[PDB]
């Protein structure tokens, strides 16, 4: 139905990270490389 | 023990409406109306060049 | 969407408009429906 209170509420706190931005022609595209981050020196392959 | 069973949010699209002379199209139409076409019957033009 | 007095409040966008079911039809419950079935009221 036209319950348009889904989730807009308050728009809570931001902070700035270090993120990759690319411009693939229109849209903007996050890109992310993750080894090193959070897959590194485990005994846990890479999906 | 409680065992409840969860209708978890639902979420419906808003379908959008489009006026016709809102789309680039309609440059190459003449949107004119006219509220008595059904008993017109006929028309012509006698184009004088 | 399956209790439809939920789904009066929307509350989240109806966004991609895409052929639905016609896709993977991997829903657990979904109904095609017309301007008006009787099982709505």
């Amino acid at each position: 139905n036209r319950e348009t209170l889904d989730e807009l509420e308050s728009a809570p706190q931001t902070t700035r990270v270090r993120a990759d931005l690319v411009a693939i022609g229109d849209r903007l595209v996050f890109l992310e490389a993750l080894e090193r981050r959070i897959y590194a020196a485990t005994n846990v392959p890479y999906p | 023990d409680v065992e409840f069973d969860a209708l978890l949010g639902s979420y419906c699209n808003t379908l959008s409406l489009v006026r016709f002379l809102e789309l680039g199209l309609s440059v190459a139409c003449v949107c004119t109306k006219f509220p008595e076409l059904a008993y017109m019957n006929e028309g012509r033009v006698q184009f004088e060049v | 969407g399956y209790r439809y007095a939920a789904a009066i409040l929307p509350t989240g966008s109806i966004l991609s408009t895409i052929e639905v079911a016609s896709h993977r039809r991997l829903f657990d419950f979904f109904a095609a429906v017309r301007s008006d079935e009787n099982s709505l009221y």
